């Protein structure tokens, strides 16, 4: 049987009851590599680090790709200026090259 | 002075504070609670216990026959028989022919363990709650005093007028309808009071002992007594109270929750620690001092030696300091994050010395009162491997404010940049013309 430290009931028999605390059960280390710090918010808490874990990186999964659907829109925005160039005409030393 | 507060409840653990005011000397509390005593307003209703029949002489002839009547009894039967024909041992058959005479009537009454050991079948009502503590205040040491939750109660012990709570929590596990055999204690849902349940449970439906009112049916019925035998052969129910007296259950107390029992005459419940406590107490502010004539602090510097984080207050560290004078002076815990062992302590001159203490933490940063000067001693990083914790989140470590600020940061400059791009581009174009 398992408990938290909140101790638990017992007595089999004329034994009066116990209660004991259950700890002494860290099992994780705080910080070594971030592979390591993984295990470790996988096993600081058994399941509250479980739940932080998927739903923490899904949001981080969809900022990240929010920003980049952002960054594609300002790049082609970027890219929209140089179509004065299909004048076909001198040019202005930018990135992109026509020499 | 009169100072009051909110307590937890926080039954077994100990409760410091230290307590100041302007141009005086502080002074701390130690209140810890001893009992807690929760007692409805119950009683009982009526009990239920094993039954008893017996038959009194059924009547015979040599002819013709007595009549039945109705002999007061519970459950009570009796028949006319009609040509009995008994014998008796070295006889002449009590008759000259058909006897007719054999009435077989009965009688049901009550057992005798019933006066030991009965039914304690109660209805439960709101009642009171009260509580035992222990208060080691300031100069004082262990004054266990018990008072009701009311948050009107007034009760002085010393210096101490006591008022109380009451407690934020409201409630008890109990049931109206609970009776109680021996130690053990049950809800019954409801004992069947009036209503004689075939005495399946109301084997002795009576409102006391000494109630002779049974309103209960041991269904007794009489067979017709026969073979020569002089006998009232019969029929009725087994004691069926009884036959659940094997089926008994598991009692409330074992039952009960947060770890906490029960007192068998009051009902009191015994010490489940769950709310806070409004309490508010006088102190003698003739116990205080002055505020100047102290050995003042100076010099202020705390070294956090060492915490791994455990129940046991498994955290050490000290100070390292230069005093005005020597003497002593209190360390509160204001932020009682590392739960200090101590809460005050002598201030040698140059009082730089050590404490004990116990956080959940993987480390804190934080920082609690020494002196009447909160003085600063962060918290270094904690091992692993009953009693409280500080355990919120004070746990935190390096690698989460890097990360969260990392990525947070990250994400806002990004998305910042893409949407400056827009108008940085439509600026000149609106130039053009």
């Amino acid at each position: 049987f398992t408990v938290t430290g909140e101790g638990l009931e017992y007595t089999w028999g004329n034994h009066p009851p116990k209660r004991v605390w259950a700890q002494e059960s860290g099992e994780g280390n705080p910080h070594g590599w971030p592979h390591e710090v993984v295990v470790y918010y996988y096993n600081r808490y058994p399941l509250t680090t479980i739940i932080g874990l998927c739903t923490c990186v899904a949001i981080i999964m969809v900022s990240c790709v929010t920003s980049v659907w952002l960054l594609c829109r300002t790049r082609n925005l970027c890219i929209t200026p140089y179509k004065l160039a299909p004048n076909a005409q001198v040019p202005i030393l930018l990135a992109l090259l026509c020499c | 002075y009169e100072h009051t507060a909110v307590m937890p409840n926080k039954v077994g653990i100990p409760y410091k504070a230290l307590v100041e005011r302007p141009g005086y000397a502080p002074v701390h509390l130690q209140i810890q609670l001893v009992n807690t005593r929760i007692i409805p307003s119950t009683n009982l209703e009526y009990i239920t216990c094993k039954y008893k029949t017996k038959v009194p002489s059924p009547v015979v002839k040599c002819c013709g026959a007595t009549q039945c009547t109705s002999k007061p009894h519970p459950d009570y039967q009796c028949q006319v028989f009609s040509g009995v024909y008994p014998f008796m041992y070295g006889g002449a058959y009590c008759f000259c022919d058909t006897e007719n005479t054999q009435m077989s009537e009965a009688y049901v009454e009550r057992s005798e363990e019933c006066s030991i050991d009965h039914a304690k079948a109660y209805k439960v009502h709101t009642g009171t709650v009260q509580a035992m503590v222990n208060i080691t205040y300031g100069s004082v040491s262990w004054r266990s005093a018990d008072v009701y939750v009311n948050g009107e109660t007034p009760a002085k012990i010393g210096d101490a007028k006591l008022i109380i709570g009451p407690l934020s929590s409201a409630w008890s596990p109990f049931d109206n309808k609970v009776v109680v055999y021996g130690h053990e204690v049950y809800n019954y849902d409801f004992p069947e009071y009036g209503t004689g349940k075939a005495g399946s449970f109301g084997d002795l439906q009576s409102r006391t002992s000494t109630s002779n009112d049974l309103y209960a049916n041991t269904n007794l019925k009489l067979q017709r007594p026969q073979a020569g035998i002089v006998h009232t052969p019969f029929t009725q129910v087994p004691s069926g109270f009884e036959r659940w007296k094997k089926d008994k259950g598991a009692p409330l107390n074992d039952v009960a929750p947060f770890g906490c029992s029960i007192a068998l005459e009051p009902l009191r419940a015994e010490n489940c620690a769950v709310g806070s406590i409004p309490i508010s107490i006088d102190i003698p502010d003739a116990a205080f001092t002055r505020i100047s004539e102290t050995p003042t602090v100076s010099d202020l510097e705390c070294k956090i030696t060492e915490c791994t984080y455990a129940f046991d207050f498994g955290g050490i560290a000290t100070v390292a300091y230069k005093s005005s004078k020597a003497g002593n002076c209190p360390i509160h815990s204001p932020s009682g994050v590392a739960v200090i062992k101590e809460n005050d302590v002598t201030l040698a001159e140059s009082g730089s010395f050590t404490f004990h203490f116990s956080t959940a933490n993987i480390h804190p940063a934080f920082k609690l009162q020494v002196c009447t000067s909160a003085v600063t001693c962060k918290g270094d990083c904690k091992p692993p491997k009953q009693h409280t914790e500080s355990f919120t989140s004070a746990i935190s470590a390096t690698a989460w404010s890097w990360i969260k600020v990392l990525v947070g940061g990250t994400s806002a400059f990004i998305v910042l940049g893409l949407i400056a791009t827009a108008v940085v581009a439509l600026v000149l174009f609106f130039h053009r013309h």
